[PDB]
């Protein structure tokens, strides 16, 4: 009965050291082939204690930190082999520009042409992800399914969305925004590229969250691209879970 | 016209976006849509000076921490936000402030402490705890609520005033 004692002792650890706790819990229960049983308890204890789906895996709770740790530990080599060929193609790539904010646009550059280079890059990344189902590491599929199984107990009509937004917000998009810090590249990209990657991760997050741009005025023109990729994203998530 | 570069920082779910959107669009969002990095501009009048606010609404999710090093060099002032019903958000401001001083290499940099969700009756962070940490930092402290719009303008305007005080003379 290893799990009920680990759950009792986790109550004691204060909030300052939840990072080490998640690492210790996952390394401990995986080496005993019980990772799925740990994730089920932790994920169940944050779905049962949620008022609604709006506030569910948001923020950085202990269960959230365990989930992020798992994505980072079991998807590390999958994300690098998947994103590295695409990052090195847009880095090395002549006279491309990604600034789509009119307040920050250089006078020489065109807005309507800079919007098309962002969308062109977004397809290549988006299409690569939804076609990567067969290279998914198995440990990562069980993490995603366990989340899907737990959230469906109380929120069947939103389970597919929770898994997709979780994977994009805490796994894929962090890597795209800062590839050097995630180990994918060996050097920070040039500032023109870093700007595009950050803007693209915003577009991909909208598709995963199944919601359109309604805040920044300069991101609304991408709402048509976002609508046309909702279903393709839900089909990819339905496969992983 | 003068431009003030304000940055809003704090843990996830504290209400950083709801406060910014209340200033920019004059309405309260009840959606919890986690931010990556958002940029807004608004022209206001503050102590009779017409000026521009260049606001950067940052990400509270710790997975996006590699982005902090860049907006902390580019920003002039910082709104440090916590919710008064979440005590880990209060403990997280310690790390934010001591990572802004490390990046700017200054022990004094424009900054305002903000305690959000004062419309909520349940309160796990008393007012004396924040005022005492604010005096420890030589910075103001403003209680706000994005839901009722109480104190949101006071929050941004006091940050602008704190930026004016940090300018030589
Ligand atoms: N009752 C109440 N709820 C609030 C208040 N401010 C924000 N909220 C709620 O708190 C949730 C999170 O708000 P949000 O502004 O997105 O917080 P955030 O700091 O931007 N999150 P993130 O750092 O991930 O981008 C939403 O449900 C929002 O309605 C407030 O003053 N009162
Ligand atoms: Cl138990
Ligand atoms: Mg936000």
């Amino acid at each position: 009965g290893e799990l009920p004692i680990a759950m009792a002792l986790a109550n004691v650890v204060p909030c300052s050291q939840w990072d080490e706790l998640a690492r210790v819990l996952v390394t401990l229960f995986d080496s005993r082939h019980l990772l799925y049983q740990l994730l089920w308890n932790m994920f169940s204890k944050e779905v049962e204690l949620a008022d609604s789906m709006q506030t569910l895996f948001r923020g950085n709770s202990l269960a959230s930190k365990i989930m992020t740790f798992c994505f980072k530990v079991y998807g590390a080599t999958y994300l690098q082999k998947l994103l590295d060929p695409l990052l090195r193609i847009v880095i090395t790539w002549q006279h491309v520009s990604f600034e789509v904010d009119p307040t920050r646009l250089e006078p020489s550059e065109s807005l309507e042409e800079n919007q098309r280079n962002l969308l062109q890059m977004t397809e290549k990344f988006f299409h690569a992800i939804i076609s990567s189902s067969s290279e998914f590491p198995p440990q990562l599929r069980s993490v995603c399914h366990c989340l899907y199984q737990v959230v469906s107990q109380r929120f069947p009509q939103n389970s597919i969305g929770a898994v997709g937004s979780a994977m994009f917000l805490r796994f894929i998009n962090p890597a795209i925004v800062s590839p050097y810090e995630a180990g994918i590249l060996d050097k920070k990209p040039p500032p023109r590229i870093e700007r595009g990657l950050k803007l693209m991760s915003k577009i991909l997050q909208s598709i995963a969250n199944h919601v359109l741009f309604t805040k920044e005025e300069h991101m609304r023109p991408f709402n048509d691209f976002v609508k046309s990729n909702f279903d393709a994203a839900r089909r990819f998530f339905l496969d992983i879970a | 016209m003068t431009e003030y570069k304000l940055v809003v920082v704090g843990a996830g779910g504290v209400g950083k976006s709801a406060l910014t959107i209340q200033l920019i669009q004059n309405h309260f969002v009840d959606e919890y849509d986690p931010t990556i990095e958002d940029s807004y501009r608004k022209q206001v009048v503050i102590d009779g000076e017409t000026c521009l606010l260049d606001i950067l609404d940052t990400a509270g999710q710790e997975e996006y921490s590699a982005m902090r090093d860049q907006y902390m060099r580019t920003g002039e002032g910082f709104l440090c936000v916590f919710a008064i019903n979440n005590t880990k958000s209060f403990e997280d401001i310690h790390h934010y402030r001591e990572q802004i001083k490390r990046v700017k290499d200054s022990e004094d940099v424009p900054m305002v402490l903000v305690g959000n969700k004062c419309d909520l009756p349940s309160r796990t962070v008393d007012t004396k705890q924040a005022q005492d940490l604010a005096r420890s930092y030589g910075i103001p402290f403003i209680e706000t609520s994005a839901k009722t719009r109480q104190g949101v303008d006071d929050a941004f305007y006091t940050l602008v005033r704190e930026i004016r005080k940090h300018k030589e003379k």
